[PDB]
RNA sequence: UUGAGUGCAGAAGAGGAGAGUGGAAUUCCAUGUGUAGCGGUGAAAUGCGUAGAUAUAUGGAGGAACACCAGUGGCGAAGGCGGCUCUCUGGUCUGUAACUGACGCUGAGGCUCGAAAGCGUGGGGAGCAAACAGGAUUAGAUACCCUGGUAGUCCACGCCGUAAACGAUGAGUGCUAAGUGUUGGAGGGUUUCCGCCCUUCAGUGCUGCAGCAAACGCAUUAAGCACUCCGCCUGGGGAGU
């Protein structure tokens, strides 16, 4: 509703999950989806297929309210970073600009221990 | 073989000549290593000190990605 | 001998015409009265900034060169009022060689 | 510590003759001045371990020059220590 | 006057102490949007969530470490030192050859410094994490894996005095083929040389000849040739008891 037709889409995908949320430029939340909701489970939610379906189940709803172009936010070193954008461009949207924002510190944090397996 | 930046007999960096200073930052806003831009040995240091002074008084950005 | 100094600082755009002058001369004074040799004052450039500081995006860039002995308190007294003032954003004292 | 002003000024009040920058009297006078100033600095910042070491070295060197001055003449040695006022 | 030292002329540096200051990031807090999950694993579970979570946007708070430059680079006697600016302050190197005239070297007892962990007194506390709790795997698992978490990690002044504190290579000084890079210099030709070429001082790496080595290898930064001063050793356990 209210046909904003101008917003931004965020992407955030770990080694074990993926999410995509689409809001306006500010942006108050509009529509989002994730492989967690789509019925997939655990050992599979990090696959370049879950990205496709999450992207679709989000865009097919978001564009209802009125939306043609969008901006793209890519966090999350993972494996759906590629499928997600193309899959947005597949179901008829206007991915125009692509900026990669990954939080990198200036060395002021202590990461956890290394894992021994 | 890479020509030195200071063929022009420059002496003082002055940390304000931003035109003079843009030769060495990354197109993103980082710093470029000597072996990449082929600079001097004592020139590599004062360059960095200059631009670090500049990055406080706003005459240059910390991050230019947006 | 005596060292050298370049004291550049920022002033907001929302200044008046008189406040600027009174401030500049006031700092000239508190420079002198502690044994400084104020050489000159200038206004570098009406510049914006590559990133905001508090609520601003531009600022006037004034600058003064001064010489004095090392034990001359003409620097501590400066920074003791610059960083507690209001119309001044930042500043940077630097030895000049 | 000191700067060329007093560094050059004193080396003429203990100069044996003109240009006595050797002259184991002058060297120990200068070292006395400098170790006094360094004592002041240490009383100010008493955790600057990396300069108290240099203080020690200077003290030792002055001790050595004094020892040498004594074993070639005595009247010079006594008259100087009465001139500089040291040697508990 | 050659060793040592001082004068005069220059050069580099994450050498040290004190005083302020900057941005990025993680986290807690305030508010707008927003709907059912988030997070975790080899697989799962514990856990937080419909008292509205994750996400997302704006601002605030607080402590800590300093992205890129970063380099077999630099400095320090060793432990070690990397955001920026200021006040105090040590040491090293090249040139000149004013000046004193062997003032040197090493150095039992003594004194000083001395990573991390640890103790005391008073602060501070964001992340991380011994102990501890819960969840898992296992015949058993008071362990490895996961979710939490206390001292500690930081600051001031005291204390202790130990590491594979390592190049497992004490210190001073002189002599004995080469080649190759690199930090800081001083000279000479070409010269726009500030972009080449030649000579030399000081560190710093790799290859390699005599010689040495039980072999492995080392070789102007000797583990070669030699003098001076110090420390230490004499089968393995018992025991640094």
């Amino acid at each position: 509703k209210k046909n904003i037709e101008s917003g931004v889409a965020h992407i955030h995908s770990t080694f074990n999950n993926t999410i995509v949320m689409i809001t306006d430029t500010h942006g108050n939340a509009l529509a989002w989806s994730s492989a967690g909701s789509l019925g997939f489970k655990g050992s599979k939610k990090s696959t370049p297929f879950a990205a496709q379906m999450a992207a679709e189940a989000a865009t097919k709803v978001a564009m209802e309210h009125g939306l043609k172009t969008v901006d793209v936010t890519v966090k999350g070193p993972g494996s759906g970073r590629e499928a997600a954008i193309r899959s947005l461009q597949a179901t008829g949207l206007e991915v125009t600009a692509i900026r990669d924002v990954t939080p990198v510190p200036h060395n002021g944090c202590r990461p956890p221990k290394r894992r021994r397996v | 073989k890479v020509d030195y930046i200071a063929a022009n007999h420059i002496e003082y960096i002055d940390y304000k000549d931003t035109e003079l200073l843009k030769r060495f930052i990354s197109e993103r806003g980082k710093i470029l290593p000597r072996r990449v831009t082929g600079t001097g040995a004592k020139n590599q240091r004062k360059l960095t000190i200059a631009i670090k002074r500049a990055r406080i008084m706003g005459l240059l950005p910390f991050v230019s990605d947006e | 001998q005596d060292t050298k100094y370049e004291i550049m600082y920022i002033i907001r755009p929302n200044i008046d015409e008189e406040a600027k002058t009174a401030l500049v001369e006031r700092f000239d004074t508190i420079l002198k009265d502690n044994g400084a040799e104020v050489i000159e004052s200038k206004d570098w450039e009406k510049r914006r900034l590559a990133y905001e500081m508090n609520g601003f995006r531009e600022g006037i860039y004034h600058i003064v060169n001064v010489t004095s002995p090392s034990t001359a308190g003409a620097i501590n007294e400066f920074d003791r009022l610059a960083k507690i003032n209001d119309d001044i954003i930042r500043h940077m004292i630097v030895k000049v060689e | 510590a000191i700067s060329q002003e007093r560094k050059n000024e004193i080396i003429k009040e203990y100069a044996r003759h003109e240009g006595d920058t050797g002259s184991p009297e002058v060297q120990i006078a200068v070292l006395t001045e400098d170790i006094n100033q360094l004592n002041e600095h240490a009383r100010t910042h008493k955790k600057d371990h990396h300069s108290y070491r240099g203080l020690m070295k200077k003290i030792g060197h002055r001790r050595n020059l004094l020892a040498y001055l004594r074993k070639t003449d005595i009247q010079r040695y006594r008259e100087l220590i009465q001139r500089l006022g040291l040697r508990r």
